[PDB]
RNA sequence: GUAUGUAUUUAUUUUUAGAUACUAACAC
RNA sequence: GGAGGUCAACAUCAAGAACUGUGGGCCUUUGCCUAUAGAACUUAUAACGAACAUGGUUCUUGCCUUUUACCAGAAC
């Protein structure tokens, strides 16, 4: 079917972006894989 | 006044109406002025109601 | 120059008189048109505003006839009458165009209003419409031009 | 056919008739914006409809016909349209026929060219939702038909019958005795649609009985969505007929399916 | 950008039988129907004078995610109801692949910023004892008709009609308990 | 001469004297 | 084809006292030197406007409980 696309132009008057609108909004964190976290007391106690 | 000048922007010759009458949904027309007073005092009135 | 009859408008050339009862009918209509007869649906508003736009057509063609056609009137009266706003200056000249003698408004044949493309549905001619509606046979629909009540402006109906 | 086919649909009211906006004193003052009432809360407000259609007699012939439009005309289902045969929406009770027009676009949209939402509403309120094809209304308030008290169930259920009788094509219905509910099953979800849009707000009994004159001081019954049903049997039912008509779509996938290769 | 980019998802049915179509694209249209965000819009028209017009209900994310159309929202190879294509599926194993859905709010406007794809879209006078669309289809070309009456609980009831009734009962009482009611 | 907060469901979803007292936009 | 329009779009309007094109020579296109043609509008008690408003930041003050609203000078 092919298509055209075409923008309208917005009445000057009304808002433009008819649905923007401030919300708040939890956003999931996607964690694909894992990052392996990497490194290489008895009488430090008393000292600390 | 004349000690500090503003030296007008360029690139300003865009203006409100000239963008405004573009579209569909501005017309234009003439009219008596008073009735134009008029018109605008109950376009106010409007607005802030 | 304005309607109003404000003391540096100059007074009515000779053969206003005879012309003067058909154009009243007209202006006590217009009154009549806009005294905000309230409606609640849409297109009952849009109605209304039709009733205006065909009135104004109705006067500027009357005059048109009279010069134009007849030349029943002189020309001094003619251009007092556009400068005393009874007519409609461009739409009259739009009417002198070839295509256009039965035109509408100044609105029909904006391009750069209408979205795509251009000039009212209201501006072709029944003849198509009826052979575009036969290739579907689902008739036609079109009615009236949203800005007027234009039912065919084309000069062929 | 030689009903509704020929004869051109009816102006039900005349345009001056249609009643006001601005519904009355709610409250102290009026309100532009929104359109309501200010401050105080009066007793809550709800009325029974002036208004109402007859199917047969109002029924007909209108523009969008010849147009080719799928969406009937709400104002006609309430009977209050005041358009006649210039109106833009169908005027008569929906067929088979229309629905098969519509069987595309009914999945997010009612009949009338409304758009779903998707949780259906606290109450079950006034448009279903597109997730779940619910063809049953709840009656309620059926003291739509005032403080007439009646012989047996058998006059609510016979009246019911012979209201939404009308309205369209009905699988089953169920009035309840214990809790004043009847239950109302259609084929189509289109004529659910139209139905709860048409009874919504009406009156009972007969053109002219008792107190009928005074019927328009009533509350007027609520026409909602109706919940599912807790009871073993239907739920059987459900189940099954989700489980044949399941079957017969996959006769479609494989033959569609088999073409596709 | 992120909202653009994506292309549309629209099935090849409710997008009609024309050539080339012209769609209209508002950056910024209504919150999806589903997630409750706002996305960018697209009407269009079947035909070019058809009055009626389609608007694409839900996002491009939550689409996708059920793997549908946007105008139609069924399934985007099958045509079927998201909450049928679950079923044919789950026919196959045995208890599955039901498409959880998000109630509260951000719940569900949460929900759809994930990128999981979704369970179902991984794969893709007379008295008469012992419905009523039934009985009155099929009294309904042998004759008149008038009214029928049925209560599901007593299992029986009455149809009534306007000699044609006595046409309806060569075929009607065993096929049935039809009699003449009082 | 207290912000502020909580609740406001009506319309029927299938099986004998007084002391020690507390406090009071009430009287310098 | 001429006159216009309270029509539009696109260019350009603060700088070595200042623009552009072209011919020729050197370096190796830029750039320098030489030759030639045309330069609308705006500028010397300096500028598109013979007119004259507001805002932001930063300092200095002034009112002076504090913030908006402000006092009156400067620079950007
Ligand atoms: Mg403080
Ligand atoms: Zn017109
Ligand atoms: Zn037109
Ligand atoms: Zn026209
Ligand atoms: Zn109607
Ligand atoms: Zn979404
Ligand atoms: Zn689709």
């Amino acid at each position: 079917h092919h298509i055209e696309v075409v923008s309208k132009q917005m009445d000057p008057l009304l808002p433009r972006f008819v649905g923007k609108k401030a919300r708040k909004v939890v956003a999931p964190t996607e964690n694909d894989e894992v990052v392996p976290v990497l490194h290489m007391g008895e009488a430090d106690p008393n000292e600390w | 006044n004349e000690l500090h000048p503003t030296l007008p922007t360029n690139h300003n010759k865009t203006k409100l109406l000239k963008s405004l009458k573009n579209t569909k949904y501005f017309q234009q027309t003439t009219i008596d002025w008073v009735e134009a007073g008029l018109q605008l005092c109950r376009q106010g009135h409007n607005m802030l109601n | 120059m304005p309607r109003i009859k404000t003391r540096r408008s100059k007074p009515a050339p000779d053969g206003f008189e005879k012309i003067k009862p058909t154009l009243t009918d007209f202006e006590i209509q217009l009154r009549d048109a806009q005294k905000d007869k309230s409606s609640k649906l849409a297109a009952k508003s849009n109605e209304q505003l039709w009733e205006i736009m065909q009135l104004h057509h109705q006067r500027s063609r009357y005059i048109y006839t009279l010069y134009y056609k007849r030349k029943a009137i002189s020309k001094d009266l003619y251009d007092w009458l556009i400068k005393e706003k009874y007519a409609d200056k461009l739409l009259i000249a739009k009417w002198r165009k070839t295509g256009y003698e039965k035109l509408c408004c100044l609105r029909c044949i904006q391009k750069n209003e209408t979205n795509n493309g251009s000039t009212c549905i209201c501006r072709v001619p029944r003849a198509q419409l009826e052979e575009e509606a036969r290739k579907k046979g689902t008739q036609v629909s079109f009615h009236q031009c949203v800005h007027c009540g234009c039912r065919g402006c084309a000069s062929t109906d | 056919m030689t009903s509704w086919r020929d004869k051109s649909a009816k102006v039900q009211v005349k345009e001056s008739e249609l009643p006001s906006s601005i519904p009355a004193q709610t409250g102290l003052t009026f309100n532009i914006w929104y359109n309501k009432w200010s401050q105080g809360f009066a007793g809550n407000t709800r009325f029974v409809s002036p208004f109402a259609l007859q199917p047969q007699l109002h029924s007909g012939k209108t523009r969008g016909d010849n147009d080719g439009q799928l969406f009937f005309c709400l104002f006609f289902a309430k009977g209050m349209c005041c358009l006649g045969p210039k109106c833009e929406y169908l005027h008569h009770i929906p067929d088979e026929e229309d629905i098969g027009k519509l069987a595309l676009r009914t999945e997010v949209l009612d009949c009338f060219g409304r758009e779903k939402f998707a949780d259906y509403r606290e109450d079950m309120g006034g448009i279903g939702s597109f997730r779940k094809k619910n063809k049953t209304l709840y009656v309620g308030g059926i003291d739509g038909a005032l403080n007439s008290k009646h012989l047996k169930p058998a006059q609510i259920e016979s009246r019911i019958r012979f209201v939404f009788s009308r309205l369209g094509d009905i699988d089953r219905i169920r009035y309840v005795e214990s809790k004043n509910c009847g239950f109302v099953k259609f084929k189509y979800q289109a004529n659910a649609e139209f139905a709860k849009e048409a009874m919504s707000n009406q009156t009972l009994l007969l053109p002219s009985d008792k107190e009928w004159d005074d019927r328009r001081e009533g509350t007027g019954l609520l026409v909602k969505w109706a919940n599912e049903d807790p009871d073993p049997a239907a739920q059987k039912r459900l189940q099954e007929e989700l489980k044949l008509e399941s079957l017969n779509m996959m006769v479609h996938l494989i033959n569609n399916n088999t073409n596709s290769a | 950008d992120e909202i653009n980019e994506p292309p549309p998802n629209i099935c090849e049915q409710c997008l009609g039988d024309e050539a080339n179509i012209r769609m209209t694209k508002i950056p910024q249209g209504s919150e999806c129907k589903i997630c409750t965000l706002p996305f960018t819009l697209y009407h269009f028209k079947t035909s070019k004078r058809s009055n009626n017009i389609i608007k694409t209900l839900i996002c491009v994310r939550c689409a996708t995610q059920r793997n549908i159309c946007q105008c139609c929202m069924l399934d985007s190879r099958w045509h079927i109801p998201i909450q049928l294509r679950d079923h044919l599926i789950s026919l196959v194993n045995e208890e599955n692949v039901m498409t959880e859905e998000a109630k509260n709010d951000m719940m569900k406007r949460f929900l759809s910023l994930k990128n999981v794809k979704l369970g179902g879209a991984q794969i893709t006078i007379d008295a008469s004892i012992p419905s009523q669309l039934l009985g009155i289809k099929k009294w309904k070309d042998g004759n008149s008709l008038s009214l029928i009456v049925n209560h599901k609980a007593k299992c029986g009831g009455l149809r009534f009609q306007s000699s044609e009734t006595l046409v309806t009962p060569k075929g009607l009482k065993r096929g049935l308990i039809d009699r003449f009611r009082i």
